[PDB]
């Protein structure tokens, strides 16, 4: 249960100020709008990365933290220092840790050279460790913001495939632009614009209202 | 889980990356950090050794200045590698349980880990070779390096907080901080100098923190007037206060 | 618990217990000090800074002491003030103990560049305080005379003697217990301390999610 | 910020009383090693004997009583024989100029006759206290040294001290 | 590998800090031996320098003084009687160079630049003993300048503060000896387990 | 001429290391007091002539 308690954040124009809103329980749900607005703050307020001045956001199941984060690894270590720093934060027992390297290693497929620091390190193997690392986590709301996966068809193939194998027993946020992906899986849509937020059950009143309000 | 266990998981995980990230290779930096004092000992023996033989005719030189030095060396490391604890690691700021003053204090006790580990090796060798090796008030030098400690950490913290967006001010710290190993009375006896400029000393609390370290190692060693303990501990009471209160402020600033 | 800890729980057992302990103290368990000031030097009558040395040396002394005790009774004096349990003799301790007490209260201090000797002799009673730097002046003298004598008798009248810039006063009001200054920079600090511990266990508690 | 100072100035030109200050310039020679005498005769100017024979020489503690509208510089009936050493030490100051053995006496005062004599007077005591100090060492195995004044107390005519708008600017500048 | 999982930082913990702790107080309160201090403040003048103080200070730590106290006062069999106390007890049969440096730890000698006073602290197992030996060592060192005036071809000793009678022991301090200790076995005991704890994430 | 060169050598040389300007910028201050710019140099003793005469 995601509820919000007069939440105030200052970032000089108020983004969000002293409004309460509810959300719909265990229904896929999507933050959708105008990029600059406010969508950004409001999503990187809900993977916890900063803390509302006034009011609060209360749920009684974690959160997992945006997935693609390029800045969260440190240039100098390499990828498997960087996921058992993650997961030490994390707490996992040593099996836990063990499983959980394996699995990001299996996905990265980047055995060569895969003890390499993220200054000497390409964009397609870094955003592969990223999405196999934030899979590599269980929890039930994934905060998916830029893409599913970086590659050739079969990359966005199976990182789509295993996506489903996993959300179908959890619930999934899509914070992106294109709509095909957003009708295929999402089921409502709330929408930000200059702080003011409207909910809509179906996405067909979303169209409308980018159409006419963006 | 308890809001106390993150805080000692994420300061395990920070010491961690740190110390891999520090130590340059297959731990390469060790020795740097064990090449400086040897190196230092060297050159200001060679130089005045003759010079406080003919100071005072009861401390050798290697033990007066090794003691004067390595509690310098703690100082200036809490000092310098404790306002680039932001900067450096301000990607990581994004994972809901790293904040700004973890890493600050990861850092500060890996600085205290690795310069203390290097004053226990040094205090050992210089045991071994003949010299004197052992504190006569082994409490008080505990409680003025615990205060030298506080007073380091706190500037460091103050200064990250204060500079986080002025590297210009970092730059110039770095530049002050070395006439400050020349004033702190670390080198010569502080003694051999004219009264005229000894109150305008007095307002350095590492002179203080110097100087009483020296008294509770060295046996009847002599402290002349105004090396209370009470100056440097309120400095660094203060100055802890103030970087606290600072960061208090200025939280939610650094990204 | 530390999670459970409150502000008024961190206020009362930092900052009001020890202002309640220190104020009770100060003002109604502490026994005055009175302190008698006097500044000496000595030179020869018939190499004067050696004769200065021997006597702050010989000041806080065993052998003096014993002498003291034994004419005005010092360890009697020193006890009777039974309200005050920090700054009193207490008795039956031991005479390492007793050189220790009588050494804290008796303080002296030396201007080389002047070459003068101040000695401020505390106690409970203004007039006992001035006995007592009477005395230790006195015992100075006569062991300064007395060196000269067996120095000149070995080989084989006062050639040495002790001037007195000034004499041991007679103090009106007790000195060194100073109730209002020590409450207020307590009071400073232990804000400070209060201030710090906030800050640190707010900063702990940060990491609450 | 205007209270402070309106309360300041009406102290300053109402209630301050005015404190004459009277020179000398002396030093202590061997008529027929100077530096230990000098000293001596330092530490003797500010000591509580001195300024005993001084209570019953020229009763200080009635003339530093007289004024009654200057609360901050007034010597306060019944206080303690401590606090009447402070305050004639903070009433009269000794400088000392080492590269010529000199000793400069300023004594204050709310009359400049009083503060004349007060400075005659601790003059005299300081040449008595140097040929008795020397004289007891003289007749212990049982004249000599003589202090010139290379400048006699002066009787002032306008007060000095309470320097009213020195001490406003200086105010002012906090 | 399994070495350092094998510490489980429980038994670590007893063995760096339960284990010297506990050795130490049953040493402290039980075996450790009382050695009163006496205490002489002397220096050397003409009786009509600060050499002759420098070589008496000197003599007292020789080889010489030792064997005629030894003679006189018979310190050897008097320094064995704690037989408690396995540490600061000279045991028997032991070498020449090791009861000179026994000699050379309970009897201390020091010496300040500005007033030129030597001060002689000498430890006892007795009181009476401790100042007995001080007297004797006293005694001794003005005969010896008084023989090397004489021999040369008219000194005397001038004792400031004479040898005093302890009345309880100083020195075997037994609760601020344990808080030194128990500071140096936490830190220890952090820094060790910090390494190891690193050396066990960077084994695998 | 010599600092114009110095400051082009050391331009040349520490391209790629502004660590290398770090530490110069940090050892010119020793070379502030170590050049007689405040004291005149005649008040030293000549065991410590030598060695200064490299600068």
């Amino acid at each position: 249960m995601i509820e919000l308690r007069n939440l105030t954040k200052w970032y000089r124009r108020y983004v969000f100020r002293n409004l309460n809103f509810r959300f719909p329980d265990d229904v896929s749900i999507g933050l959708i709008g105008r990029n600059g607005a406010g969508k950004s703050t409001l999503m990187r307020l809900l993977g916890g990365i900063e803390a509302p001045n006034e009011g609060e956001v209360v749920t009684d199941v974690s959160i997992s933290w945006p997935v693609g984060l390029s800045g969260g690894f440190q240039g100098s270590l390499t990828a498997r220092e960087n996921v058992k720093f993650v997961c030490r934060i994390y707490g996992t027992s040593h099996e836990d840790m063990l499983r959980k390297v394996r699995f990001v290693e299996e996905f990265a497929e980047i055995g060569e050279h895969f003890d390499l620091p993220m200054k000497t390190y390409s964009s397609g193997m870094r955003s592969r460790v990223a999405f196999g690392l934030s899979m590599a986590f269980d929890f039930d709301y994934y905060l998916i913001d830029e893409a599913m996966a970086v590659g050739d068809a079969q990359f966005r193939a199976k990182s789509r495939a295993v996506f489903d194998s996993r959300v179908g027993q959890a619930n999934m946020i899509l914070v992106s632009h294109n709509m095909n992906d957003i009708k295929e899986y999402c089921d409502v849509v709330v929408l930000v614009d200059q702080g003011q937020a409207t909910l809509y059950e179906d996405v067909e009143a979303g169209i409308a209202a980018y159409q006419g309000s963006l | 889980r308890s809001p106390w266990q993150i805080q000692q998981a994420v300061l395990f995980a920070l010491f961690l990356r740190e110390l891999k990230t520090r130590l340059g290779g297959r731990w390469l930096g060790v020795f740097w950090v064990l090449l400086e004092p040897v190196a230092h000992i060297a050159v200001m023996t060679t130089l005045f050794s003759l010079a406080h033989r003919a100071a005072m005719p009861s401390i050798e030189y290697p033990v007066f200045l090794i003691t004067g030095l390595i509690p310098f060396f703690m100082f200036r490391g809490l000092v310098t590698r404790l306002m680039e604890a932001i900067d450096s690691n301000r990607g990581l700021f994004a994972y809901r349980q790293v904040k700004p003053i973890d890493t600050v204090i990861a850092r500060a006790m890996l600085e205290i880990s690795l310069q203390s580990i290097v004053y226990l090796i040094a205090l050992g060798t210089l045991g071994w070779l003949g010299f004197h090796f052992l504190p006569v008030r082994a409490l008080e030098l505990a409680g003025v390096s615990a205060v030298l400690i506080m007073l380091g950490a706190s500037l460091g913290l103050f200064f990250a907080v204060v500079t986080n967006e002025i590297p210009q001010a970092r730059a110039i710290v770095r530049i002050s901080l070395l006439p400050l190993y020349f004033v702190s009375g670390v080198i010569f006896p502080v003694h051999t100098i004219p009264p005229q400029y000894l109150p305008l000393l007095q307002l350095n609390p590492v002179l203080h923190l110097i100087e009483l370290s020296r008294a509770s190692f060295f046996p009847q060693y002599r402290v002349l007037q105004g090396i209370n303990l009470a100056y440097p501990a309120g400095f660094a009471l203060l100055s802890l206060f103030l970087a606290l209160m600072l960061y208090r402020l200025r939280r939610h600033q650094l990204a | 618990l530390v999670s459970r800890l409150t502000a008024k729980r961190l206020q009362w057992a930092l900052v009001y217990l020890p202002m309640l302990v220190a104020t009770v103290y100060f003002l109604v368990f502490s026994a005055d000090r009175y302190v008698s000031e006097s500044v000496i030097t000595v030179r020869q009558t018939s190499a004067s800074r050696e004769d200065t040395c021997y006597l702050q040396t010989y000041i806080h002394s065993m052998g003096l002491l014993q002498k003291l005790d034994q004419q005005l009774k010092l360890r009697e004096h020193f006890g009777t003030p039974l309200r005050d349990p920090l700054f009193r003799l207490w008795g039956g301790t031991s005479q390492e103990w007793f050189l220790e007490y009588y050494r804290s209260r008796v303080e002296v201090l030396m201007d080389d560049i002047c070459g003068l000797l101040t000695v401020r002799v505390q106690g409970f009673e203004p007039e006992f305080a001035q006995a007592l730097n009477r005395a230790i002046l006195e015992e100075s003298e006569r062991f300064v005379n007395e060196l000269s004598h067996r120095m000149a008798r070995e080989q084989g009248r006062k050639l040495k003697s002790l001037v007195v810039v000034e004499p041991p006063v007679l103090p009106e009001i007790a000195e060194y217990p100073r109730r209002w200054y020590n409450l207020a920079t307590l009071l400073v600090v232990c804000c400070l301390i209060y201030g710090v511990v906030s800050l640190v266990v707010a900063t702990i508690r940060d990491h609450q999610d």
